[PDB]
C-alpha cells in the first residue's frame, strides 16, 4: 500500500534553473529538485517491471500498464512526516502540526499573516535540518594526455541528507508490491541508489475541503491556461505556477512534453477540481487521467492525512 | 464502553490533583517507546486557564493545545463542567502515530466558562527551565506513566520533545 | 530486480590520498578533500568509479569490453552501466594516542564515529536481502557496536583512557563483551561519540602549506603559496559495488574483481598521492 | 606494469636537513620538520620531487627535456608526469648510546621501530604489485624482523642493554646475528618497540634556538628568536621513485639516475642543512 | 612432489564414496584455523547433475559450483574419467586467501558426461537444511578432519559458514 | 531442432580441414551486416591448444576463446574429441549481439586431453600481422561464408574490426 524510498547515498533529480532561494557559495550547472517528480518514481517503478511486451506508446499508456495509481510523495523522517511547502520561488519543509491552520494564515489580517509566513518559512522550516545542498564538479580525462579532457567538466548540485530520510509514495494492488520489497534501484539521478521498503499503513482516500495541498504537480492542459492564469486567486492560494518538462522517456530517449503546473507543495482551493473536470471533457480528460495515474494530480487535507486524485 | 481523558500539559502545577484512575483497564494509546512520546493529540481552537487550567473556548484556529491522550474517568467530582464526547478514532488528530484506533472512544475534556468578561488575548507557551519539565515528567508522566524510571533509562530524550514538540497558547488573563 | 549481486569492500590507504574538490569552504584551506555531508571525508561514486576503470582498462587491456559494459562505455551509451560504485563511507581513521593506564603500549589506534557506523550499517542492511553471502556477522558486529552509542567505547579491553591526536582526553569505556577484529590489524578500534569523534578525525587529516619555487634563484614565485588536506596513511573506506546480472559480471567478478588489490584514487600521483589497497569483505568474515 | 621502472632508494642525511612545514598555533617550536601521519619525521614526496627536480635541471642541462618528461614541464602544463615520488618513510635516525655491556663499545647506533618497517614493507609489497620490480630480499630481510613484534631487538651486534639518547634504558635481544645488515654499515641498528621507539627518536631531533643580531650594536634584534628543527646527519629516510612506460622514462631511470648521489634536500640551504646522499636500493641490496 | 583432490559441495549426498586419502601427505590447501573454511576454490562454467553429479562443464559463466581443496588421489580406480591436470596455481578462483601456493600443483577432478540429449537448464542451488549439513561435517569433514571434534568448540561457526559460503548451481534434471 | 558447431579463431593454420558441413540448414547465428561480425560466442575457462588446434578447458575463468558459431558436422571423424552439449541459446556469452537465437541448440566444440605432464601456463596471444588475417579470411571469411567477395566491397573493415575483436589464450607448449 504505502511504499518507502530511502535514498542510500546523495541523489539528484535535474531541474532547469528553478531554485533560487538558497545563498549559494558556488555556481553548478544543474540544481536537484528537493521531491522527485512523479515522472521519475512513476519511470523508477516501471523499470523493474519491464518485459518486451511494451510495443509502441507516448512513454505512459504502455507505463501505465504497469502499476496502480501512485497517489504522492512526501519525506518521512523517523516518525516524522514532512510535508512541501512553497510561497514563491521559496520552498520549505512542514510536518502536519502547522498545516492544520493554514487557512487563517491565507486569510487574516495583514501583520498577522506577515508574522506567520515569515516564521513558517524560516522558524518553523525544518528543511536545512533535513537536507543538505552538497555540490559536486566532475571531470573527464584522456587516457593520452593524462589531464583533464578539454571542454568536460560538469558541475552538479546533489541532495544529501543529514539523517535518514524515505520518500513516501502510496500505491494500490499489493499483487505488485511483493515483487518491489527490499529492492534497490536506481532512483533517478546520474546512478544513484535508493531501497524500496513496502509496508501496511492504511490511509484515507478521499476528502472534500476547503482548502488542499499539492503533494505532487497538478498539470494543466494549456486549453485552460489562456483563461486560468487571469484569475489564480479563484485557484491557488500559495504556491507556484510555472512550465515543467515531465521528464525524459528511456523507450525512444527523448524529453516528455512541457505544460505548466502547480508545483509539489502549494495550498489551492477546492474552486480546482470543478475547473479542471468542467474544463476537459474529452481525448484531453483521457490523457491527464493516463497522467494522474502515476501520481501527477494529488491534493492532501490540510486537516488530516487524506489524499484525493482530481479526475478521479 | 470505552473512554479516555485527555490531560491538558500547561507549564503550571495544575497536573497534580485532575486524575484518579491512574490505569483503569490496559490500553494508552501514546507511547514513550525509545523515540520520544508519540500519538500525541493537538486542539484546535481553544485556550487554558492556567489559575487552576482548564480549556476555554475560543474561535481562533492558530490557537493550539497539545496534550497527552490517557484511558479513564476523571476524580468522579465532574460532567457538570467537563467537555465531555464520543469520538471514534478519526475525528482526533494525533502527533507521531504510531498503534491504530478501533473506531471506539468517549472523551473527556477539562472544561470550563466561555469567561465572558475580559477579552482572551492569548499568547504561545515556550517550554523552558527544565525545572519545569523536571517537576512535570514526573506529575503525570510518573503518575501515570509509572513505567518511567522502570525501563527508560532514556530520559535525556523524554525532555528534548517537551523541549520541541508541546506548546500552547496562553491567555494571560 | 536488476541488482542481482552486491560487493562491500574496504579501501586501505597505502600512502596518503588526496581526492580533490575545487576550494568550496576553506577552513583556511585551498584543496579541502571530498567531504560526505557531515564534514567527514568520503570518495565520491563518480572518482571511485573512474579512477578504477581506469586502473582497469590498462592492467586487464584484452578484457576492454568486459570492464566497458559493466562499468559504461566511453563513447557508446546505447547501453548504460551494470556495476555502480556507492559513495565510499569513510570507516575509521589512524590516530595517535599516548595510551594512560593501559597495558600494551600503542602509538597509534583506529578510530571511528557512531555516525559512521550507522552510514555502514545503512549499507549493509541494505545488502544484505540480495547477498547470498550474507555477512551476519559483520553486520551484527556493527548494531552491536551501536547499542551503546552515546560512549567513547573500545573494541578491546586495556585502554581505560587515552589521550588521541595528542590533544584530545577520552576515557575509553570498553567493551562489555568480547569482538572479533573487524580487520586483520591488531591495532584496537576506538568508535568515540560524535563530536568529540569530529574533532579527533578532524585533527587526524593531514593539512599541508605547499609552494613553488622560482627554478633560476631558490625564492618563492608570487602568488605560489596555498595549502593541500590529504588522508592519512592506513586510512579505511567502506563501499559497494552493485550489479545486475549480466553473463559477463559474472566474469568481471571471477577475472577482474577477485584479481586486483591496488589501485591508484584521487589526484596528485605525482606526489604519490593515492595508491590505495582494495580488501573485499566477503573472504575475511 | 602500472610502473615500468619502480627504484626504491635510501636519503642518507649528510647534514642536518630541514624539511619543515612552516608551524600552525602551538608553535613549540617555531620552524619544526615536515611530521608524518603518526607524529614521525618525514619529507613529503611534493619537496622531495621540487628538489630533485630543481637539481636534476640544472646538473644535466642537456636533458632538460628528458627531466621535463618525467618529472613534467613546469613552465606551461599540458599533460601529466611519469614519474612519482613516493613519501619518504623515515627508515633509521642515530641515537647516542651508553652501552653496559659489549665486545667492541659503541657511541652511537642506528634506531627503528617497527611501526616505520611495517610502512616501508606496505610500499615494498604494494611497489612490487604494481610493477615488475620485485624485491624479495628486502622484503624478507624486514619481514624477517617484523616476526619478531613487541621486543626491542638488535640487529647484527650482542649489546643486551644499552642507555639509548641518555635517558631510555633499553633492554634488547639478538634476532640472529646472522641476518645480513639492511644498512652497509659497522654502527648496529635497533628495532626498538614504538612505545619507547616513540620518544627516543623524538629526543634524537634536534632543537636549535637560533637569534638574529644587529649588525651596528651586537645585541638582539627585537622579536628575532625563534627555534628551529633539524634530523640529525646520518639518518636515513626511504622512498621510492616510480616511473609509467615510456622512452624518456627509460633514459631517465638508465642515465640521469645513475649519476644521482648527492642532492640538495630541505631548506635553509646557505647554512649547512641540505645536503643528502641518496643511494638506490637495488644498488645496495 | 604434491597432488590435490577437489570435492564439490551440492546438498547432495554423492560424495561419501569418492575419496581414497584422507591426508596421503600432511596438509592440505583448505585449511580451518578457529575462523572457518578458507583458501576454498570455485569452479566456474561447470555444473553437477547429483545423480553422480560430477563436474558437469557447462558454456555458462554464472554456472559455478564451490568445493574443498584436500590432497589426494580417488581411490586409484579413477582417473579414466577424471580432469588430471597441473595448473602454476593461481589461475585458480581460491576464496579467503590465507595460505599461499607452491607455484604448482596436481589436481583431480571429478568430471562428468557431456551427455548431449536435453537442455542443461541449470537452477541455482543453496545448501539448507543444515541437517543434510550437520551430517556433511560427518560424511566429508571428519571422514578427513581428525582435528574435528578435537579442536573446534565452535562448531556453530564452521556450521553457519558453510550455508552461506557454499552454493552452486545444478541441471536438476 | 538446429545443431551448431562453434569453431575458434586463431592466428594458424589449423583451421582448413575441420567441419564436414558448410551450411547444411539455411542460416548461422554469426552474421556479417555492413557493421560487421555479430553474435561471437565467447568461451571462458578453456585454452587455446595451437598444436592441433583445439580448446584444452582450463580452471582459470581469464582463459576464453573467441570464434564465430556455424552449423555443421565434424569432418564425419569425430564425436569422439568434441565437445557434443545442447544449451538453451541463453546461457552462451555473445558479444556485439544483433538477432535472437532459436531458444535451444546441440554445440560441438573441439577439446583436446588435459595431458596432465606439464603445468598449464596459459598465455595471451591476439591477432596480428595482418596477411595473417587476409589468409584466414581467405580460410573462413570466405570457404565456410561465401557471402564475402560475393556482395562484399567493404572487406577492409571486416578486417580492422577483427583486428580487435578476437583473442584468446594458448597453452604456449
Amino acid at each position: 500500500k504505502r511504499v518507502l524510498i530511502k535514498p542510500l547515498e546523495p541523489l539528484m533529480f535535474r531541474s532547469q534553473g528553478e531554485f533560487e532561494p538558497l545563498i549559494t557559495g558556488s555556481h553548478t550547472a544543474a540544481q536537484s529538485l528537493i521531491i522527485p517528480r512523479p515522472s521519475t518514481i512513476a519511470g523508477m517503478l516501471g523499470y523493474i517491471l519491464f518485459n518486451k511486451s511494451s510495443g509502441t506508446g507516448d512513454w505512459l499508456s504502455d507505463l501505465t500498464n504497469l502499476l496502480a495509481t501512485i497517489y504522492g510523495t512526501f519525506i518521512e523522517t523517523n516518525g516524522e512526516y514532512l510535508f512541501p511547502l512553497r510561497m514563491g520561488n521559496h520552498l520549505a519543509l512542514v510536518d502536519q502540526q502547522h498545516l492544520i491552520n493554514l487557512p487563517t494564515l491565507l486569510e487574516k489580517e495583514y501583520e498577522r499573516r506577515e508574522k506567520g509566513i515569515y516564521e513558517l518559512f524560516y522558524d518553523k522550516n525544518k528543511l536545512f535540518q533535513i537536507i543538505n545542498h552538497q555540490d559536486r564538479i566532475g571531470i573527464s580525462i584522456d587516457k593520452s594526455t593524462r589531464t583533464v579532457k578539454e571542454h568536460y567538466l560538469y558541475s552538479a548540485r546533489y541532495l544529501a541528507f543529514k539523517k535518514e530520510v524515505n520518500y513516501v509514495i502510496f500505491i494500490d494492488n499489493d499483487a505488485i508490491s511483493d515483487k518491489i520489497n527490499g529492492k534497490i534501484v536506481n532512483f533517478g539521478g546520474e546512478n544513484r541508489i535508493a531501497k524500496l521498503e513496502v509496508d501496511d499503513y492504511k490511509v484515507d482516500t478521499s476528502i472534500e475541503e476547503e482548502y488542499y495541498l499539492a503533494l505532487s504537480p497538478i498539470l494543466i492542459p494549456d486549453e485552460a491556461l489562456d483563461n486560468f492564469l487571469d484569475n489564480i486567486s479563484d485557484y491557488v492560494a500559495m504556491g507556484k505556477v510555472d512550465k515543467i518538462s515531465l521528464g525524459f522517456d528511456i523507450a525512444n530517449t527523448k524529453r516528455k512534453e512541457m505544460l505548466t503546473a502547480i508545483l509539489e507543495g502549494s495550498i489551492v482551493k477546492r474552486s480546482i477540481i470543478d475547473f479542471i473536470k468542467n474544463e476537459i471533457k474529452n481525448d484531453l480528460r483521457y490523457r491527464f487521467s493516463k497522467y494522474e495515474k502515476i501520481g501527477y494530480n494529488t491534493l492532501m487535507s490540510l486537516c488530516k492525512l487524506a489524499l484525493r486524485k482530481i479526475l478521479s | 464502553s470505552t473512554q479516555r481523558e485527555y490531560v491538558f500539559i500547561p507549564i503550571t502545577n495544575s497536573i497534580t490533583i485532575d486524575v484518579k484512575i491512574t490505569i483503569g483497564g490496559s490500553d494508552h494509546i501514546t507511547n514513550i517507546d525509545e523515540r520520544g512520546i508519540h500519538n500525541v493529540l493537538v486542539i484546535t481552537g481553544y485556550a487554558v486557564d492556567e489559575k487552576n487550567g482548564r480549556l476555554v473556548p475560543t474561535l481562533d484556529p492558530c490557537d493550539y493545545v497539545k496534550g497527552i491522550l490517557v484511558a479513564g474517568t476523571p476524580q468522579q467530582a465532574q460532567s457538570n463542567d467537563f467537555l465531555t464526547l464520543k469520538l471514534p478514532a478519526n475525528k482526533l488528530y494525533l502527533i507521531r502515530k504510531k498503534g491504530n484506533i478501533s473506531d471506539d472512544l468517549k472523551i473527556y475534556i477539562p472544561y470550563s466558562s466561555p469567561d465572558a468578561r475580559n477579552s482572551m488575548k492569548t499568547k504561545p507557551v515556550s517550554i523552558s527551565d527544565d525545572t519545569i519539565v523536571n517537576n512535570i515528567i514526573k506529575e503525570v508522566f510518573d503518575k501515570i506513566y509509572n513505567i518511567t524510571q522502570k525501563e527508560k533509562v532514556k530520559i535525556e530524550k523524554v525532555k528534548e520533545d517537551i523541549k520541541e514538540l508541546f506548546s500552547y497558547y496562553a491567555l494571560e488573563q | 530486480p536488476y541488482y542481482a549481486f552486491a560487493e562491500p569492500f574496504f579501501i586501505h590507504a597505502i600512502t596518503h590520498l588526496h581526492v580533490g574538490s575545487g576550494s568550496s569552504v576553506e577552513e583556511e584551506i585551498a584543496l579541502p578533500f571530498q567531504r560526505d555531508e557531515l564534514g567527514y571525508p568520503t570518495i565520491y561514486a563518480s572518482s571511485l568509479k573512474g579512477a578504477i576503470k581506469s586502473f582497469l582498462l590498462k592492467e586487464f587491456p584484452d578484457k576492454r569490453d568486459v570492464i566497458y559494459k559493466v562499468l559504461g562505455e566511453d563513447e557508446n551509451p546505447e547501453e548504460a552501466s551494470l556495476g555502480t560504485f556507492l559513495d565510499a563511507i569513510l570507516f575509521a581513521i589512524p590516530s595517535r594516542i599516548i595510551e594512560i593506564d593501559s597495558a600494551k603500549p600503542y602509538v597509534w589506534v583506529y578510530v571511528t564515529t557512531y555516525e559512521l557506523l550507522k552510514k555502514v550499517k545503512l549499507y549493509l542492511d541494505s545488502i544484505s536481502q540480495l547477498s547470498n553471502a550474507s555477512f551476519s556477522n559483520l553486520k551484527n558486529k556493527i548494531d552491536t557496536i551501536l547499542a551503546k552509542e552515546g560512549k567513547n567505547i573500545t573494541l578491546d579491553s586495556d585502554l581505560k583512557s587515552a589521550i588521541l591526536n595528542e590533544d584530545f582526553y577520552v576515557e575509553l569505556e570498553a567493551l562489555n563483551n568480547k569482538i572479533p577484529s573487524i580487520i586483520n590489524a591488531g591495532v584496537p578500534l576506538l568508535v568515540l561519540e560524535d563530536s568529540i569523534g569530529r574533532e579527533v578525525i578532524n585533527r587526524s587529516l593531514i593539512r599541508v602549506r605547499r609552494i613553488r619555487i622560482d627554478r633560476d634563484k631558490k625564492v618563492v614565485e608570487t602568488g605560489g603559496l596555498w595549502s593541500e588536506e590529504y588522508v592519512p596513511m592506513k586510512t579505511i573506506f567502506f563501499s559497494v559495488l552493485l550489479g545486475k546480472e549480466s553473463k559477463e559480471s559474472a566474469i568481471f567478478a571471477s577475472c577482474i574483481l577477485r584479481n586486483l588489490r591496488y589501485v591508484i584514487l584521487g589526484g596528485k600521483e605525482t606526489i604519490g598521492k593515492g595508491i590505495v589497497e582494495l580488501r573485499w569483505v566477503k573472504d575475511v568474515i
